[PDB]
């Protein structure tokens, strides 16, 4: 029953300090050796620390770490943040015969809002010909990435068949988004006007189509 | 020096067997006295210690994952493969094979995590359907369009607009579970409205795993 404990965010300008802690409920942490691992985002985790003091060939001197045997506390003591250093962080351990790692820590360290573009189509007759709807709203070129959706039938608020996705990414350094609403043919004709509605900072920017 | 390379497949249905192996390149699984360990990380989530194995029959499993990870060697074909039972929906992690050589101390060679999730009902093919652009589908001088790939498994689908000729204002977007398994997302690419009428657009779908390539031409919508 031996867990490390971390830090789920740990953020900072590039160029200070930073102290990541690991903490040990039952086990002290001077018992075992403990192991700092530092993974890219889509990538395979790469030892930054080992040994508790001594530096892997190839990173640089400054992933330092220190023990801390009086309050069950590993730190591992990071000094000049860089970007190639925002990545996460773990903590490894063995209790006995049982290899534990840590919570995982968010190293991090900023962009001029965008307008959310907001475009609507409605269901092809191709679907329609295969007993399907589908109403696509999709958001684009907005930031920051928090969007709220919420489709309408005329003006009754829609929410069963309503599909989502999580803002990401853009090229250009903005957001996208998309929705889907999941409806039957008859059920698309039933209304006179479907409409998603988009909310962003407030504003809300909407678009409407119609079966024509 | 060595490496780690994982094979099996992608998927494995809830309540089966699964089968992920790991194969070395570059040096001998009994020699070295170098231990061995898989570890699984799920997205969004810490890593996860599964189990470790010697080159003879030495194993230790974590207690949460135990009777039911059965990991073993084969020297002749130089590899070591591990076998989960009872997977669930709950197991969606990458797993990693970790070459470490001191048990409390560090996997120094990681092999690249395989994506492993867990397939609901089949692999069933995509079903592509185009969105027409229109007089309130664009805003200013510029028009969206698009193609909607909807109801399909697994991941994932790859989507490019005139084999790959139109890259700029072109979005994919990441899939969506519905609300019944299957998935769902869209590709779209923003053009000046000057150039519907007279410009012709088509969607390249393909789905590997179900083996459908779909092409799916883009039209303004034509009111009926």
């Amino acid at each position: 029953n031996f867990m490390l404990t971390q830090p789920h965010s740990v953020s900072e300008s590039p160029g200070k300090t930073v102290t990541i802690s690991c903490t040990g409920s039952s086990g002290s942490i001077a018992s075992n050796y403990v192991q700092w691992y530092q993974q890219r985002p889509g990538s395979a985790p790469t030892t930054v620390i080992y040994e508790d003091n001594q530096r892997p060939s190839g990173v640089p001197d400054r992933f330092s770490g220190s023990i801390d045997s009086s309050s069950n506390s590993a730190s591992l003591t990071i000094s000049g943040l860089k970007t190639e250093d925002e990545a996460d962080y773990y903590c490894q351990s063995y209790d006995s015969s049982n290899v534990v790692f840590g919570g995982g820590t968010k190293l991090t360290v900023g962009q001029p809002k965008a307008a959310p573009s907001v475009t609507l189509f409605p269901p092809s007759s191709e679907e329609l010909q295969a007993n399907k709807a589908t109403l696509v709203c999709l958001i684009s070129d907005f930031y920051p990435g928090a969007v709220t959706v919420a489709w309408k039938a005329d003006s009754s608020p829609v929410k069963a068949g309503v599909e989502t996705t999580t803002p990401s990414k853009q090229s250009n350094n903005k957001y996208a988004a998309s929705s889907y609403l999941s409806l039957t043919p008859e059920q698309w004709k039933s209304h006179r006007s479907y409409s998603c509605q988009v909310t962003h900072e407030g504003s809300t920017v909407e678009k409407t189509v119609a079966p024509t | 020096q060595v490496q780690l390379q994982e094979s099996g497949p992608g998927l494995v249905k809830p309540s089966e067997t699964l089968s992920l192996t790991c194969t070395v390149s570059g040096g001998s699984v009994s020699s070295g006295g170098y231990f061995w360990s898989w570890i699984r990380q799920p997205p969004g989530k810490g890593l996860e210690w599964i189990g470790c194995i010697y080159y003879s029959g030495s194993t230790n499993y974590n207690p949460s994952l135990k009777s039911r990870v059965t990991i073993s060697v084969d020297t002749s074909k130089d590899q070591f493969s591990l076998k989960l039972s009872s997977v669930t929906a709950a197991d969606t992690a990458v797993y990693y094979c970790a070459r470490q050589l001191w048990l409390r101390g560090r996997f120094d060679y990681w092999g690249q995590g395989t994506l492993v999730t867990v397939s609901s009902a089949s692999t069933k093919g995509p079903s592509v359907f185009p969105l027409a652009p229109s007089s309130k589908s664009t805003s200013g001088g510029t028009a969206a369009l698009g193609c909607l790939v909807k109801d399909y498994f697994p991941e994932p689908v790859t989507v490019s607009w005139n084999s790959g000729a139109l890259t700029s204002g072109v979005h994919t977007f990441p899939a969506v579970l519905q609300s019944s398994g299957l998935y769902s997302l869209s590709s779209v690419v923003t053009v000046p409205s000057s150039s519907l009428g007279t410009q012709t657009y088509i969607c390249n779908v393909n789905h590997k795993p179900s083996n459908t390539k779909v092409d799916k031409k883009v039209e303004p919508k034509s009111c009926d």
